[PDB]
RNA sequence: AGGGGAUCGAAGAUGAUCAGAUACCGUCGUAGUCUUAACCAUAAACUAUGCCGACUAGGGAUCGGGUGGUGUUUUGACCCACUCGGCACCUUACGAGAAAUCAAAGUCUUUGGGUUCUGGGGGGAGUAUGGUCGCAAGGCUGAAACUUAAAGGAAUUG
RNA sequence: GAUGAUG
């Protein structure tokens, strides 16, 4: 949100849930952020290097968190045959 | 829906319905009955 | 009634966890130890403290008492926690699986020594 | 993407089939349906051990991302998992919670049990419900060993396994310990098995 | 307020349920609301079973039994200590003792 | 008083107004 | 009975969008339903959708994203003058920089700021913001 | 003095967190009131009202006092807190602390063209506590805060210059009206306007990039 | 108005209790209770919740019909899975509510799917009066003068 | 499962 001459006039731009695309407010305390370690050629983690995901409080409360992480992970190569689109 | 008509051609029912219920109000009831002139000792005057 | 208050219960507990090797079943011996190992304000309370410490000592001879632990006891415990049998119970002593369990192995593509047995409701 | 050596080996498949990590519950809830393979007569539902393994490595990779090993907390209120937890923490650097879980460990900051981890692992979401509930107030991710009927709310990475058996719970904890150490390099080679028998994790109550 | 979702009776999907009479006070109460107990006892009390065996002409005679089903109104069920006032959370329980 | 018995009283009162007034018909 | 098919379609989208779903199935389909969903799609609020033929007035499946906040109809389809559009947007839009009121006109189904460009007006249908 | 107990307080004291916007962005829990006054040094507090409450006993009425307190920067930060205590002074003193731990961010936008600085809210918002529902609508410049005295103060301390308000329900229970306004004003950052539709990489938590300093 | 009239039993008659007891308790007992013909039109007639339609969470039990399993004991009865239509029930709060609580009492200040009926502080009053229906008891329709600062709903500590 | 009104 800019003013008439291209200056951002916003306190901060919040994150968004990866599973549902909603805003993670300042006090969404069910919300979490997972870090998944990348693996080097030899087969051992590369410190500080992550594939990061966010899930909102709503998603986790309904019980969909596990399922929606399977989908995101597979789309990023971190799983092979866990999630099927044609349920 | 809520308990009133909503059609484009429902104006008649919404007029009549409101007219009937206005009588539950005290100001409307006393004014149109004309109880000021009929019964009030001052007969609607501010002083006597 | 001869119930003992928390001041007595905890002072006695605090002495066993530090002085098991030096404590004994004798009341007269324990009574004299508690003069040199604690600062208590009265003969009456000292006698009660030493009395209940003796009482717990008899208990420990019969077995572990809940909520009191001391060096000698725990060291034996951890040794019993390092146990590991001669051979794993999971080892293939001869593995039996159902028809549906066999179908799973085929789907994954693994080679195993299956033996198939039937089942019913 | 992971290399080809992370795939399921027949040696492992023997362990998973030997401890009956595949014999699940007679009733399955909707969220766990993907993990089912087929239905045996008598109602037992076989679990797809392939997804048990893949979910075990993925969980293992989240643990390895925590900078400090002490900020991983392992819980097991029920007995069949208490020995396992006390040994997961020993081999890795986790903080175990075996036995009673005092309400307010994660939300009350003047209690002697105060911990603020970056990840919690639990053995049974139905009996360790307090830890899951308290996690949701302070933004702590959760990993839970899950049966086909166990509840999944406020759980992020569920590892499907048969949790009604002594050997099954022990084995899953053992393999998380193994995979984590290999990732961190404490074990040099993935091809050679671990020198600690998995039965070190199993329960004993004579 | 509404004290119970069952309205203190087992009637759903019916208009009427025929009445029954209480076994103490004779007061009428719909069958579905009455408190019902099935009492069964030996015809000879425990103290007398021995003396009756000695007197029995027949050898190995099996003791008969008495069967009756008893209907109580709410007032007489409270008094006889057949049911008792119960706490709010404890009211929802359906299982026998 | 109880609603039922107040209703009764008004009924046994109307029944009497209804007949005293019948004397003038 | 089923009085408005556009009302049911927009209610199903709303219900699923609030429960985090990524797609819906709306039955039955209609010309006004497609044209409504084409204005929403143009402004980025739904994404792709597909029409299934079944010889029986048909079905649709609509992909969703998190963008949509609310969508719905105004019933009855009131008459709107060209000076009355400013009193409808003011009532049922969050702020006057984003949001649309979709209204059927002689030019076709459109949104209000297109109706200003083209200088047309007609019956109001619904809103999307 | 102050000796931090939580991880976040340790980083904040060390200076490795600089702006309160990082805490909001990652939605970290704030449990020590010193974290707030070390990052928002300009907060000012106004005490709304003090009311007595009573419970009966064998020997009469036990009486305590209940205070409402609002803390704010007047530049986009407000907090609301309530506490009951045996002394009026202790109620106010504890009311300021609870108020600080509940600071939330506000969003401000334009009524019309984006000329100059933000002055009002970006979108209509509603909040409810008990029966009282408060609604906030953007207003042009020069309108001011058109609200009752109590709700007006809390909107001044969040930095809103021009805003309309409408209310429904039993407003005279001031605790609910102020708590309903607080929900309405904090909801402004949950509304996904179309200028936020762009995708941003998720930042790495400060609690993870400064792990060493957090533990000690 | 005929028939029937055993039991129970407004009225009524009696014994006891009591300061009184034209009440509760014990014993009698007419109308009634049952049926045919013809009236009456009311109830806490209650789920204190109008009807048609679409959509939104988990678990199991049961009633009726149908499909698959040549399932298993002797077409039928059972058993496993599935499905349509019912009476309901257990857990939860995305949601609703002043709360009790609610899978509808949700998808309502982000207020519009169609439609019908009723309410406007407590009393006077469901009263007076005029119509209309009934053999009668009464039913439907239904005010005003005047009086009043509180009546009331759900929860909380005593 | 006898009696027990009022301030």
């Amino acid at each position: 949100m800019e003013n008439d001459k291209g200056q951002l006039v916003e306190l901060y731009v919040p994150r968004k849930c990866s599973a549902t695309n909603r805003i993670i407010k300042a006090d969404d305390h069910a919300s979490v952020q997972i870090n998944v370690a990348k693996v080097d050629e030899e087969g051992r983690a590369i410190p500080g290097e992550y594939v990061t995901y966010a899930l909102s409080g709503y998603v986790r409360s309904r019980g969909e968190s596990d399922d929606s992480l399977n989908r995101l992970a597979q789309n990023d190569g971190l799983l092979k045959n866990v999630w099927s689109y044609s349920r | 829906g809520k308990g009133k008509p909503r059609g484009l051609n429902s104006a008649r029912k919404l007029r009549v319905h409101r007219r009937n219920n206005r009588w539950a109000e005290n100001n409307y009831k006393k004014r149109l009955l004309g109880t000021a002139f009929k019964s009030s000792p001052f007969g609607g005057s501010s002083h006597a | 009634g001869r119930v003992r208050t928390k001041t007595v219960k905890r002072a006695s507990k605090a002495l066993i966890e530090r002085y098991y090797p030096k404590l004994t079943l004798d009341f007269q011996t324990n009574k004299r130890l508690c003069d040199e190992i604690a600062t208590i304000q009265s003969k009456r309370l000292r006698n009660k403290i030493a009395g209940y410490t003796t009482h717990l000592m008899k208990r420990i001879q019969k077995g572990p008492v809940r909520g009191i632990s001391f060096k000698l006891q725990e060291e034996e415990r951890e040794r019993k926690d390092q146990y590991v049998p001669e051979v794993s119970a999971l080892d293939l002593s001869r593995l039996n699986v159902d028809n549906q369990t066999s179908d799973l192995v085929k789907s994954l593509g693994l080679k195993l020594p299956l033996s198939v047995i039937n089942v019913s409701a | 993407s992971l290399p080809a050596t992370f795939d399921l080996t027949p040696e492992d498949a023997q362990l998973l089939l030997a401890a009956n990590t595949h014999l699940g519950a007679r009733n399955v809830q909707v969220h766990q349906e993907p993990y089912v393979f087929n239905a045996r007569p008598d109602g037992v539902h076989v679990i797809n051990v392939g997804k048990t393994w893949e979910k075990l490595v993925l969980a293992a990779r989240i643990i390895a991302a925590i900078p400090n090993p002490e900020d991983v907390v392992a819980i097991s209120s029920r007995t069949f998992g208490q020995r396992a937890v006390l040994k997961f923490a020993a081999h890795t650097g986790a903080t175990p919670i075996a036995g009673r879980f005092t309400p307010g460990s994660f939300t009350n900051y003047i209690t002697r049990s105060f911990k603020e981890p970056r990840l919690v692992i639990v053995t049974d979401p139905r009996s360790d419900a307090q830890a899951i509930k308290e996690a949701s107030y302070v933004n702590i991710p959760v990993i839970a060993l899950t049966d086909l009927d166990s509840p999944s709310e406020f759980v992020d990475v569920a590892i499907p396994c048969n949790n009604r058996g002594k050997h099954s719970i022990g084995l899953i904890w053992y393999l998380l310990a193994r995979e984590v150490l290999r990732l961190r390099g404490a074990l040099v080679d993935r091809t050679q098995p671990w020198s600690i028998m998995p039965d070190l994790y199993f329960y004993r109550d004579p | 307020p509404k004290k119970r979702a069952s309205n203190g009776r087992n009637k759903k999907g019916r208009g009427h349920v025929k009445p029954v009479r209480c076994v103490n006070c004779s007061k009428s109460i719909p069958k579905d609301k009455a408190i019902k107990r099935m009492a069964i006892r030996n015809i000879v009390e425990a103290a007398a079973v021995r003396d009756l065996s000695e007197a029995s002409v027949y050898p190995e005679y099996a003791l008969p039994k008495t069967y009756n089903k008893l209907h109580y109104c709410v007032s007489c069920a409270i008094h006889a200590r057949i049911v008792r006032v119960r706490s709010r959370e404890d009211r929802k329980n359906r299982a026998p003792p | 008083m109880r609603a039922k018995w107040r209703k009764k009283r008004t009924r046994r009162l109307k029944r009497k107004r209804r007949k005293v007034r019948a004397r003038s018909k | 009975t089923r009085s408005s098919v556009l009302a049911d379609a927009l209610n199903a989208i709303n219900n699923a969008e609030k429960t985090g779903k990524r797609q819906v199935l709306i039955r039955p389909s209609s010309k006004v339903i497609i044209k409504f969903l084409q204005v929403m799609q143009k402004h980025g609020y739904i994404g792709e959708f597909e029409y299934i033929d079944d010889h029986r007035s048909g079905k649709i499946v609509v992909q969703l994203n998190g963008r949509l906040n609310k969508c719905g109809v105004i019933s009855p389809r009131f008459n709107v003058k060209i000076g009355d559009i400013e009193k409808w947007t003011a009532n049922l839009l969050p702020a006057r920089q984003f949001g649309y009121v979709i209204l059927t006109t002689s030019a076709g189904i459109m949104d209000h700021e297109e109706a200003r460009r083209k200088h047309v007006s007609g019956k109001i249908l619904g809103f999307v913001y | 003095g102050w000796v931090p107990v939580t991880k976040l307080g340790r980083l904040v004291k060390a200076g490795k967190i600089t702006t309160i916007e990082e805490i909001f962005l990652h939605s970290l829990p704030v449990k020590e009131f010193q974290i707030i006054d070390t990052l928002l040094p300009g907060l000012q507090d106004e005490v709304m009202n003090i009311k007595p409450v009573q419970k009966q006993t064998r020997a009469g009425q036990r009486t305590r006092f209940k205070a409402v307190v609002v803390v704010g920067d007047s530049n986009g930060h407000v907090g609301l807190g309530i506490k009951t205590a045996k002394e009026v002074a202790g109620a106010i003193r504890a009311g300021i602390i609870i108020a600080k731990l509940s600071v939330i961010p506000i969003r401000r936008g334009y009524w019309g063209t984006n000329l100059g600085q933000p002055h009002s809210l970006a979108t209509k918002t509603t909040g409810k506590c008990g029966s009282v529902t408060v609604r906030l609508i953007p207003a042009p410049r020069g309108s001011g805060i058109v609200a009752s005295p109590a709700v007006k103060k809390l909107l001044q301390l969040a930095g809103v210059e021009d805003v309309y308000t409408q209310s429904n329900g039993k407003t005279r229970t001031l605790e609910n009206t102020l708590k309903a306004a607080f929900v309405a004003i904090g909801n402004t950052y949950g509304f996904l306007t179309p200028n936020l539709w762009a995708e941003q990489p998720l930042p790495v938590s400060p609690l993870d990039i400064y792990s060493d300093e957090a533990s000690a």
